[PDB]
């Protein structure tokens, strides 16, 4: 399927990944959603 | 395929999921379930479009230039008629594509160039011509052309691409570094000196591409104006930024007007809906 | 038992404690570490002052008043004359650290007010001229001194807080790892931010990585009484100083 | 194969390189090494500079002409002024390292005459003044400048090297680490000296170690031409730099 | 993948080598970098 050999010249394969939120939206030491106060 | 919504019932309870403190820099992930009582439901969704890669993996258009056939004239450089016409690389020159890229500090990629070109005859001419174009690429410290059929454009070492008016070539580019990632942004110089040029335009030696018309002159002016088009292949990119709100003044600057205007529209009160 | 308020940072010869602090960050989920062998590509064996540089360092306090727009500081533009870290600048060739970031800002309960603390990588700057005009060295690299947003200066960056000097509105900037400091409940912020760039390891001098920005986004205010002033203090330690490329002092 | 008179020492990111050498000198049998965990009393996590600190200073070179009395110079203080090696021993309450010093003194076949390399530990000096008169540390601290014997001062120590500023002549001073460098064949002396002292770290600046002194034994002379004058110059390292105790940098 | 039978009409493969600056830098008969004289 690939018929040069660059691996420029490949198409935009075309690997999904699993999302990872948690570096922009829980990069917060030592802290999880358990309900409990956030400040204590 | 996975949940958007789990069902829940209402609840009474101690555990609080809808408060919290913003202070701390987190954006805890909560749900509906949280606010709500809900349905199950799935979400019969993927976020394919939405990949990194799908978003900055379209085709924009980068640059466009415009050379000529023309007779050469004595009291002119090939480059001041533009008989040949060498444009420095640089994606923010057209600024729908940098902000899609401006969106990321660190960005890498394998580019893939498209390049049109389409001719245009606004004098008396008799007949049209396909003419044969060729483009150039120009690393940094290689030869820049001085004549529309100097030596330079024999091409030993640089890549060159032939295509006619009308037609278009493609071909790829790997990622052309130095660095493990391109620079959206710099915030330096390019050496310690007072008087250094601040900004990304430093690190910026992507070369240039040279573009040539390469028949002879015909018996009259053709002007033919090219196109080229990016799209970025393989894409990586780190640590995300607000996109740009104010206008683009100048390539590589961040700089914006002395008295912009407020990309927020206002409204008579808070309180209308 | 413990509360996440409560919090003892110790590095070095130095420490600081907290009572009233938000959970400290760490950017973007990854702490501070040395640079691997499959990351450098220079040969030259690096250096490791460890404590005698990785210590904090505390910057000359401003003062939070009405009216105030806020202030930036360049790192490791603003350390450049602490003591060893500060030597270490200018005797190398290149260099790599992470950073603490601590932000002060006491007051009582009578008071409110907020303020927010973003760290910004790579946050290249507006000329106050516009057009096509840059920005010289001397105000990119203030040092200790910081930028104060309050100041006017025809030859500095933009200055007004609503765009973060570069014309991206601030209400987006919380994309970056930030803090904010809200005098009701906590007073004080931590970020901890590992080195980043497209390059392992870079010049201190030419350079700077990243820009610690704090704006009042609520003004300060007291219940009753005059304008308040509240100092802010920001003291600021090297997480892992790598150093590379020993010559001659810099000169600049 | 190999010949004892040619090596290569390698420290740091310099290098000497000598075809015409003296097997080098470990002093008393022993290297340099850091303090163990048995001879600390220091409860400071002590600092290890490594590379930045422990490579080869060039001491500013001293001409050798016929009736030149020799020279002096003081460890740590000599190197005061070395980049990181110097700031750092104002910025540590104390510290402690060995030294690979390297006296370097060309001639051709037709030049004779021979120089003594002694390194004398707690040399304490006696001033020129004789009586009860002490040294001032300005005289004892003179940094690179080192002190020249054949320079006379009212206020200085005693100059005249047949006794080694100290009332001791100088025909015993080679009890002491020492080595020569006699034209006729080595032009070059090397002396490797561990840490000497009755404390296992002590200050960098109030005291001094080491004195290396370089005397004339045999005047320098050639078969043929008038008076010669030959530059002797000295390089020195070290090498297991430990430091500890930092404050502000010390003033004085 | 060969669409013609002259050797002429393949592509350019395509195979590496590794490399040998012997020839070029060390063509002197017996020696070598031991760190001992050069010329003893």
């Amino acid at each position: 399927i690939n018929y040069y050999k660059d691996a420029a010249s490949s198409s935009s394969a075309g690997q999904s990944f699993s999302m990872d939120p948690s570096k922009f939206t829980e990069p917060v030491k030592d802290i999880m959603l358990k309900g409990a106060p956030a400040l204590n | 395929q996975t949940l958007a919504s789990i069902k829940s019932d209402s609840k009474h309870t101690q555990k609080v999921p809808s408060l919290t403190a913003n202070e701390t820099g987190a954006t805890l992930p909560t749900t509906p379930s949280d606010s709500v009582e809900t349905r199950t439901t799935l979400m019969h969704y993927t976020g394919s479009e939405t990949t990194l890669e799908n978003f900055l993996g379209r085709a924009a258009c980068v640059h466009v230039v415009e050379i000529v056939n023309k007779r050469p004239t004595d009291t002119e450089e090939h480059r001041m008629q533009l008989l040949f016409n060498n444009w420095k690389i640089n994606l923010s020159s057209l600024v729908q594509l940098r902000r899609k890229l401006e969106m990321f500090t660190y960005v890498r990629f394998d580019s893939e160039y498209t390049i049109i070109a389409t001719s245009s005859q606004p004098n008396e001419a008799k007949f049209s011509s396909n003419l044969t174009i060729q483009a150039m690429f120009i690393p940094p410290g290689a030869p820049n052309p001085k004549k529309w059929d100097d030596y330079t454009w024999q091409s030993a070492t640089n890549p060159s691409v032939f295509f006619n008016v009308g037609k278009s070539a493609r071909f790829s580019v790997p990622y052309l570094g130095i660095a493990s990632a391109y620079n959206c942004f710099y915030d330096g110089y390019s050496h310690d000196n007072s008087t250094t040029p601040y900004g990304i335009n430093v690190l910026n030696h992507m070369g240039s591409m040279a573009f040539r018309v390469v028949n002879e002159h015909d018996n009259h002016t053709t002007h033919v104006k090219v196109r080229v088009y990016h799209r970025a292949k393989h894409i990586r990119a780190w640590v995300p930024r607000a996109p740009r709100a104010l206008e683009y003044l100048h390539i590589g600057r961040t700089n914006y007007k002395q008295s912009p205007q407020n990309p927020i529209k206002t409204r008579k009160t808070i309180s209308t809906y | 038992g413990y509360s996440d308020r409560v919090e003892q940072i110790t590095l070095g010869n130095s420490t600081i404690t907290t009572q009233e602090a938000a959970n400290s960050i760490v950017a973007y989920g990854e702490w501070p570490s040395f640079l691997s062998d499959v990351d450098a590509s220079d040969v030259n064996k690096t250096t490791k002052p460890d404590t005698s540089a990785c210590r904090f360092y505390t910057l000359d306090s401003k003062m939070w008043t009405q009216g105030s727009k806020g202030w930036c500081w360049k790192l490791p533009d603003a350390l450049k004359d602490m003591g060893i870290f500060g030597q270490n600048m200018f005797f190398h060739s290149q260099g790599r650290t992470g950073y603490t970031i601590h932000v002060q800002c006491n007051a009582t309960k009578f008071h409110s007010g907020c303020l927010l603390v973003v760290v910004i990588p790579e946050h290249q700057l507006a000329s106050a001229e516009g057009g096509n005009v840059s920005v010289l060295y001397d105000k990119t690299h203030p040092g200790e001194k910081g930028i104060d947003l309050s100041e006017a200066d025809s030859t500095g960056p933009m200055k007004d807080p609503l765009y973060m000097m570069d014309g991206t509105l601030i209400g987006n900037s919380l994309i970056f790892p930030h803090q904010f400091i809200n005098l009701r409940t906590n007073n004080t912020a931590t970020i901890v931010v590992p080195y980043i760039n497209s390059v392992p390891m870079d010049s201190m001098t030419r350079h700077n990585n990243l820009s610690l920005m704090v704006i009042p986004i609520v003004d300060i205010t007291a219940t009753s009484g005059t304008t308040p002033s509240i100092p802010v203090t920001i003291t600021i330690a090297p997480m892992f100083l790598e150093l590379s490329g020993i010559r001659s002092k810099a000169v600049i």
